């Protein structure tokens, strides 16, 4: 099948250059225009121009004049673009789509690089667990969570149990504050298979190379019982 | 650069309804349109080229027209999974240009939110920071309040929010809430409290707890 | 998976004497034989491009067609006069028994005829107003089409949002104009600042053109004043002094008033120049302390306007 596959999220300074990548499979890559699409977070779409690998031939969108250099290495299957000078206002998300019939029509697209234009240092997350204590017992669900503290850049990929459990879960949109994201997530699962069955929140940041599994243990009680005046 | 200008910006609509946008642009562009399809956190998803054609397996329910300056992108009958944002674009001229989207809602029946509230671990309180998390789970319309009561009082500062789009399988949404202070602020308070305001009840709906229990 | 012909874009603009870039791809090798560029469809269509035979002094390749493996056909047509618009097609032809026939066409690529708008035209107020007073600049393009046009608004480098802008006409035009008109408000450090007309279009890749009116020709600073004794550290002499501070323009008349009357004395005065472009005026002199209450007064009439004064009592 028809896949681009692009590189991971890039922290970039300002001022400074990158090159993302785009991967092509499971079709002849040097015969079909490859065009490179940004999206501003919460904003719309801007085609931001083409190549035609084998020929190697470009163009631009003048607003990315001296901005973005678009490349091929044919024998690779990949696209590259590169993004010189960034400021601000080039975060964003950047898509590479491949063009089909007889105008290149923008149908297969990657899956997206996040470029994030800062000068904050890269800071893996703290991850805390959320277990409740009154209400545990009283209702047949149980919802548990998992606090992702102070990270960056974007983005945090949270799964529950490896994955199996994706029933009821809600990963919710980080909030930054003083170069520092975090966020929170929240499962939910029958009370009569937890404590019983174990939950863990699985939390990885891309640009540390960092995951953390957190299993979600009922609180201590210990010194609770010992005060019971 | 030819500007695309697309009706209307927010759509919300029940399940199986008819809907049509419009999308207009600045020069005839013949039939060189394309309409796009995106889903919170994914790629766009190519619906309709030459302003009237299905691409590669999309759905009868989709349907495209117009030729000239307007065009016109129609969901038949309206599926949960077509919640997304959805742009028109013209691929006549360069530099290529999208219209500014149009976001679909789904109109649904009434849901409660289910609340929970969340103490510090005392993983985080061992770092110096304590951070009290409260969940409103599941619920329709969107328009929802959260009130953060420390021992009965309010409170507003270090206080955030955030909020998820709306469900593409049950139709509602979520929100978390976090009010976060230092250990030593923490101890000097005993009960913390999230109240949620919303449509179903009359009465807010109240969860606490007290830095003494289990 | 059989040969397409991929031509992307269905229009294409072009401004006379510049080069125009007629893009082509195959997607695939086979079957083998030629492929040929044409204006028009139909057995009438005129020959633009051929690989092998013919001349064409105004025609290159964009790759290198020779290349076996080459799969691109895009081709550049230089120096573009009004004659050269028209409808071009990208065919590829497969080998027969004698001649040579037609296998599959692109979907052809319009080239039509663009032209550059005029360096922005920005006009001020004809007069001098003081500092928090809104005035009227307005910017003026001609000569461009196709219609859209984008029109930026900058105050030194701030961008400026309290504007009015149309593009005429609305119909069919060889040639379309834009006129703005923006509303600018004057702050005392305006005197060296510059308000500033952008017009972007698709003509001229890129680089936008700019129109600039400075606002310290729209400018008027009133001069501040103030004259003051100093007992001379040693002696029996006064040093009476009068500051007209922070004028603009540079035109002032500066007279001294002995109990309502014109002196002619002998007075040593100089100019300064502010940070902030606006200037300062100083006058001082000496008096030979007689014996015989003078009021003084220091009378500026400052780029023809009404006299404002100062007294001072000895
Ligand atoms: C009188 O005072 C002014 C400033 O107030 C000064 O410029 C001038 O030099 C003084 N006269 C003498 C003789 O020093
Ligand atoms: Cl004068
Ligand atoms: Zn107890």
């Amino acid at each position: 099948e028809v896949k681009l596959q692009q590189s991971g999220p890039e922290l970039v300074k300002p001022g400074a250059s990158v090159k993302i990548s785009c991967k092509a499979s499971g079709y002849s890559f040097t015969s079909y225009y490859i065009h490179w699409v940004k999206q501003r977070p919460g904003q719309g779409l801007e085609w931001i121009g083409w190549v035609f690998p084998g020929s190697g031939n470009t163009k631009y969108n003048e607003k990315f004049k001296g901005k973005a250099t678009l490349t091929a290495d044919t024998s690779s299957s990949t696209a590259y673009m590169q993004l010189s000078s960034l400021t601000s206002e080039d975060s964003a998300v950047y898509f590479c789509a491949r063009g089909n019939y007889d105008r290149a029509w923008f149908a297969y697209w990657g899956q997206g690089t996040l470029v994030t234009v800062s000068a904050a240092k890269t800071t893996p997350p703290s991850v805390y667990p959320l277990a409740p204590g009154s209400a545990a017992q009283t209702n047949s669900m149980v919802t548990l969570g998992c606090l992702v503290k102070g990270y960056f850049p974007e983005p945090v990929t949270v799964t529950w149990n490896s994955g199996s459990l994706s029933s009821g879960v809600h990963t919710f949109p980080a909030v930054l504050q003083s170069d520092l994201y975090t966020l929170s997530s929240s499962v939910t699962v029958p009370s009569s298979t937890w404590p019983s069955e174990t939950v863990t929140c699985n939390v990885a940041h891309p640009a540390s190379s960092t995951k953390v599994d957190k299993k979600i243990v009922p609180r201590d009680c210990g010194k609770h019982h010992h005060h019971h005046h | 650069d030819i500007v695309i200008t697309q009706s209307p910006k927010f759509m919300s609509t029940s399940v199986g309804d008819r809907v049509s946008i419009t999308c207009k642009a600045s020069q005839d562009v013949s039939t060189a349109v394309a309409w796009f399809q995106q889903k919170p956190g994914q790629s766009p998803k190519l619906l309709i080229y030459s302003a009237s054609y299905r691409y590669t397996g999309v759905p009868d329910r989709f349907t495209g027209s117009g030729s000239g300056t307007d065009f016109t992108f129609t969901i038949s009958s309206v599926q949960a999974e077509d919640l997304a944002v959805y742009y028109c674009q013209q691929h006549y001229s360069t530099p290529w240009t999208f219209g500014g989207g149009t976001k679909l809602e789904i109109k649904r029946a009434d849901a409660a939110p289910t609340v929970s509230i969340f103490p510090p671990s005392s993983e985080q309180l061992t770092s110096g920071g304590a951070s009290v998390v409260c969940f409103l789970n599941n619920f329709y319309p969107k328009d929802i309040n959260v009130k953060w009561k420390i021992d009965g009082s309010e409170r507003q500062n270090g206080v955030l929010n955030s909020w998820t789009d709306q469900d593409s399988k049950d139709s509602t949404y979520s929100m978390s809430s976090t009010l976060t202070l230092t250990k030593d602020e923490y101890e000097r308070h005993n009960s913390y409290t999230c109240e949620a305001t919303h449509k179903t009840s009359t009465s807010p709906i109240v969860k606490s707890f007290n830095r003494n229990e289990c | 998976e059989e040969l397409q012909m991929i031509q992307p874009e269905k229009l294409l603009l072009v401004t006379v004497g510049k080069t125009a870039t007629l893009h082509c791809t195959v997607t695939s090798l086979l079957p083998v034989g030629p492929v040929l560029w044409f204006r028009g469809v139909g057995p009438g269509r005129e020959l633009i491009y051929n690989q092998k035979e013919g001349h064409f002094p105004r025609v290159t390749t964009v790759s290198d067609l020779t290349k076996r493996n080459n799969m691109d056909f895009s081709i550049r047509i230089s120096s573009i006069t009004p004659a050269d618009v028209g409808t071009y097609y990208c065919v590829k032809f497969r080998k027969g028994s004698p001649e040579n026939v037609e296998f599959k066409s692109g979907p052809g690529t319009e080239m039509a005829l663009g032209a550059k708008p005029s360096a922005p035209v920005v006009l001020g107020p004809a007069a001098r107003t003081t500092p928090e007073h809104t005035v009227s600049f307005t910017c003026e393009s001609h000569g461009f089409s196709p219609r859209d046009i984008t029109l930026k608004w900058f105050k030194n480098g701030n961008e400026l949002s309290d504007f009015q802008t149309n593009v005429d006409p609305t119909g069919q035009s060889v040639a379309y104009s834009i006129r703005s008109t923006a509303r600018v408000v004057l702050d005392p450090w305006d005197v060296r600042s510059q308000v500033i007309c952008e017009v972007a279009h698709v003509t001229l890749q890129g680089d936008p053109l700019r129109g600039t009116a400075n606002l310290s020709e729209a400018i008027r600073v009133p001069p501040t004043l103030e004259v003051t004794q100093q007992p001379m550290r040693v002696g029996n002499q006064v040093n009476v002094t009068c500051q007209v501070r922070k004028f603009y323009p540079q035109s002032l008349q500066l007279t001294w008033s002995e109990n309502g009357n014109v002196c002619q004395r002998e007075t040593a005065s100089t100019l300064t120049e502010n940070k902030d472009g606006t200037y300062n005026w100083t006058s001082w002199f000496l008096v030979n302390i007689s014996d015989q209450d003078v009021v003084l007064t220091c009378q500026v009439k400052h780029d023809g306007q009404l006299a404002v004064s100062k007294r001072l009592a000895l």
